[PDB]
């Protein structure tokens, strides 16, 4: 047999920080945004209004893959830099960016940017945002 | 709720 605790997940990795991962947790759907009906709830203190209530959706798609979506954002989900067209579903790979929203002035990143990575459970669980 | 804003 094996224990849960040794094992792996995807998840996005909350990029310069041990917080606010999220996990990417197998055979569910993911959703992200500042409203209250999503698996995480983001919240920002920094910039309120940049994130949509309804951000974007991460799902394994049919070949159990995983993927990410914009839910018609207004300010975008960025895919190693790359816009996102609303709505269209794009594969997600070990080591991909995934920025949500844009930087603000005079910044050089956007507030939520993460990497998609499968790490250890071990790893992971101190860091995640809670679940909403 | 408010609006999302564009930045």
């Amino acid at each position: 047999g094996a224990h849960m605790a040794g094992g792996r997940s995807w998840c996005l990795r909350r990029v310069g920080m041990s917080a606010g991962w999220l996990l990417l947790e197998d055979g569910c759907e993911v959703t992200v945004g500042r409203g209250f009906g999503v698996t995480y709830q983001l919240v920002s203190k920094i910039c309120p209004l940049m994130i949509s209530r309804n951000h974007c959706v991460l799902k394994q798609n049919p070949e159990g893959q995983w993927t990410i979506m914009d839910n018609k954002s207004l300010n975008g989900v960025w895919l190693n830099r790359a816009r996102l067209e609303p709505l269209r579903v794009y594969s997600i790979h070990q080591g991909d960016y995934i920025q949500l929203g844009v930087p603000l002035e005079n910044k050089e990143n956007a507030e939520y940017e993460y990497e998609v990575t499968e790490e250890d459970w071990e790893t992971i669980y101190p860091c995640l945002s809670p679940k909403n | 709720e408010l609006k999302t804003e564009r930045y």
